[PDB]
């Protein structure tokens, strides 16, 4: 009769055709990643291409039905996840092109290596080489080398490769109504014809810009201590009060402090948490990690898993002849099918990866009932910051001490704590402040405020001020270091990682108060609390049918990004860092170097 | 019926006449060989006890989710445009899953079902035309498209599918008291001679 029951029944339509489809290319993939073979990978990409192809062909009839005058917001969602062109807006000569941008700008970045200079015939591939030389090897020579030649090698010929990049991206994202494809990444959250509940593309640069400055009374103290304990190590280079070097953060691009652990251990002689040798004596195994892990889920009151979830799931790799991936993989195969790719050691870092793949499944398994075009999360942040939640849970003690891993006898105090504690700040803390960083720089280089040729004078500028972050080596304009990272050649969005960590505390901080939990967070655990799964699974079953912002609003306390719930977890590490930063200075000074003279 | 080899589609559903027999209903509920068995307003183990006019077997398959359709005072999909049933329906249905025997790799396309439909169904009625559901005031001209849509569409019956999804072997026994005389009673106990 009227217009609406063409969108009703379109969507339906595409909902019966493209889940069957959309399937066929989920479940070729399972079967690449559990056996890597030229048939199941050519399979892989020919699902791949007829469900695309499918969606192209959709798109015809979905821009058949403006949505101005449409006040159903099932139908305005489904559809415009359609009518977006996308690619197609420009010719095979610029989407081709983009593509030969990216791939080259993978290979390149894949293909890196540095060479000793004392040694050419010993050269260092990207992983497990630099990696290693970066997190492990404590050598300020070593470590300057893979750092500088790095950006020698694999930075400058990304420099021209990602002009290209942002340029025919821009084009893409203007011609479908962005201001820019730094526009395009904001409208994830983008929410529009839900009164008290909208959100504009640009208010997420003001939420990362306004939780910047909420994280400084934190991340400042946290530098100061940092930099006075690798002052120690590396005194002829670094300052009491100047900043740190770029090459000594842990890692090949400056992202987490996770592998200075080491160096800057709070207490040295005080024990830790580790129930890897617990599961070794109690003869444990991938499956009974995996079995003992569900009986967390089914405690707080979520859903359990089927009889084809274990059955059909991979513990390890089963032989060279099929080698298969064992990176943590949550996989949604479909018609209730959900199973994980993992190859589970017995030992606390498959312990929590174990719980953190579990977490991906509870989110995709909620919304399961939805229709396809709305069978998939609110936004990336809820994706992903579900998952640590639970890790870190498990992670406490006292669900340790529960199931009888970790000895009741086993001492806790505040010096512990801190131990434990101090070791996430080095990757959140530690890590918060550089995403809005990238972000910030990549969003102003798509706008067009940077020129091309101040790329590594702004990214060097923006690093001393911002991060408090020193080169070891002066760069000149024909450098470009944030283009060496994995997400900018392969055109991903790094702003999830800022929206996931502190979402993963606000639902941490929600679900702590549902299971009546007093102090600081990081002594959370939500084990054996019924209300504690009950109160997320309803923010679960949401899946993208709601607003994002309202799903907040009655569970964390919010509509956007906040640091409450931060210090509340980093409480006490606040006061320790205030007595060990007594002999330095808090923050940063700009104007000292390594290479000052 | 209950162990057909072949079932007939749900837009398309068969029907079999039971009468002038003896028809024994404890098997099925004490046989274990069911996944879902509800009676409305007599218990299974005493239909024995009662005979009855006319007695009939609407034979499909459907999804596991689909089954709570099939019940007096209904709705969805399967309810209004395959199969209705009425609201004083009175008889019993049995579910049986045959995710080993029904499915197919790439989903069996033999079992289809109806979609949309310009109208609701009746109780009992069956309606297994072609006619593309028309919203618009224009006219479909025999292809679907901007209002306009093929109301039949096919079933994912594959291996891998869940409980929601699988596929299951459903009848519904319907009873019927007319005033003409019964023609199948069940059968009576009996014992040795004294």
């Amino acid at each position: 009769s009227t217009i609406e029951e063409q969108a009703k029944t379109f969507l339906d339509k595409f909902n019966h055709e493209a889940e069957d489809l959309f399937y066929q290319s989920s479940l070729a993939s399972w079967n690449y990643n559990t056996n890597i073979t030229e048939e199941n990978v050519q399979n892989m990409n020919n699902a791949g291409d007829k469900w695309s192809a499918f969606l192209k062909e959709q798109s015809t009839l979905a821009q058949m039905y403006p949505l101005q005058e449409i006040q159903n917001l099932t139908v305005k969602l489904q559809l415009q996840a359609l009518q977006q062109n996308g690619s197609s807006v420009l010719s095979e000569d610029k989407s081709k092109r983009l593509n030969t941008i990216l791939n080259t700008m993978s290979t390149i970045y894949s293909t890196g290596k540095v060479c000793n200079p004392d040694n050419p015939q010993e050269c260092l591939l990207l992983e497990p080489g630099l990696n290693e030389i970066m997190a492990n090897s404590l050598d300020y020579n070593e470590r300057l080398w893979a750092w500088e030649s790095w950006r020698s090698e694999v930075g400058k010929q990304l420099r021209p490769l990602y002009e290209e990049y942002v340029v025919l991206k821009n084009e893409m994202a203007r011609a479908n109504h962005y201001e820019d494809y730094g526009d395009y990444w904001r409208g994830d959250y983008e929410v529009n014809g839900v009164d008290g509940y909208d959100y504009s593309r640009g208010q997420l640069i003001e939420d990362v810009e306004h939780t910047f400055e909420e994280i400084k009374p934190l991340y400042e103290h946290l530098h100061a201590y940092v930099r006075a304990k690798l002052m120690n190590a590396y005194p002829s280079y670094i300052s009491p009060i100047g900043c740190l070097p770029a090459h000594l953060l842990g890692d090949m691009w400056g992202r987490f402090w996770t592998n200075l652990y080491s160096l800057t251990v709070p207490f040295g002689q005080k024990p830790n948490i580790d129930v890897t040798d617990a599961m070794v004596d109690q003869a444990w195994d991938a499956q009974r990690i995996f079995k003992e892990a569900e009986k967390f889920f089914v405690s707080v009151g979520l859903p359990n898993m089927t009889q084809g979830f274990w059955e059909n799931s991979m513990l390890t790799d089963p032989g060279n002849v099929q080698k298969a991936v064992c990176h943590p993989t949550a996989w949604d195969l479909g018609k209730g099918d959900f199973r994980i790719l993992m190859c589970t050691k017995v030992t606390m870092d498959d312990f929590l990866t174990a719980h953190h793949e579990m977490g991906h499944i509870q989110y995709d398994m909620a919304y399961a009932a939805q229709p396809f075009l709305l069978r998939n999360g609110a936004n990336e942040g809820f994706h992903e910051a579900v998952g640590e939640i639970m890790s870190l849970s498990a992670a406490t003690p006292k669900h340790l001490k529960s199931i009888g891993l970790l000895s009741p006898d086993f001492q806790e105090d505040n010096e512990t704590e801190i131990n434990f504690l101090l070791k996430q700040a080095l990757t959140i803390v530690g890590t918060l402040p550089f995403t809005y960083m990238l972000e910030k720089w990549r969003w102003m280089v798509f706008k067009g405020e940077i020129p091309k040729d101040q790329w590594m004078k702004k990214w060097w500028e923006m690093k001393r001020e911002i991060v408090g972050v020193v080169e070891p080596v002066p760069h000149d304009e024909t450098y470009c270091d944030p283009a060496s990272l994995f997400h900018v050649s392969n055109d991903y969005s790094f702003i999830r990682y800022y929206t996931r960590t502190l979402y993963q505390f606000q639902f941490q901080e929600a679900l702590c108060q549902a299971a009546k939990h007093e102090g600081p967070l990081h002594k959370c655990d939500i084990s054996n609390s019924t209300e504690a799964g009950q109160k997320l699974f309803n923010m679960l079953r949401l899946g993208k049918s709601e607003p994002w912002t309202l799903a907040l609003e009655n569970v964390v306390g919010a509509k956007n990004m906040n640091v409450r719930p931060l210090l509340n977890y980093f409480e006490p590490l606040f006061t320790w860092l205030k007595d060990q930063n007594k002999n330095s200075f808090v923050g940063w000074s700009t104007d000292w170097s390594p290479y000052a003279d | 019926v209950f162990n057909a080899t072949r079932f007939a589609s749900v837009y398309a559903w068969n029907r079999k006449r039971i009468s002038n027999c003896v028809a024994d209903y404890s098997v099925l509920y004490n046989s274990a060989s069911f996944s879902t068995f509800k009676c409305y307003g007599v218990s299974p183990t005493k239909l024995n006890d009662l005979c009855f006019t006319n007695v009939y077997a609407d034979s499909f398959v459907i999804r596991g989710d689909e089954v709570r359709q099939i019940a007096p005072g209904q709705t969805g999909k399967i309810a209004d445009y395959n199969y209705k049933l009425p609201d004083d329906f009175t008889g019993c249905v049995i579910a049986w899953n045959s995710n080993n025997l029904d499915s197919k790799v790439g989903g069996n396309y033999n079992y289809r079902y109806r979609l949309f439909r310009k109208s609701n169904l009746k109780p009992f009625e069956r309606d297994i035309s072609t006619e593309i559901y028309q919203a618009g005031s224009k006219p479909c001209n025999g292809v679907e498209g901007f209002n306009c849509y093929f109301p039949l569409q096919s079933y994912g019956f594959q291996p891998t599918n869940g409980v929601g999804y699988q596929p299951y072997r459903v009848v519904v026994l319907s009873f019927e008291l007319l005033h003409a005389p019964a023609t199948v009673c069940g059968p009576k106990k009996s014992t040795n001679l004294v």
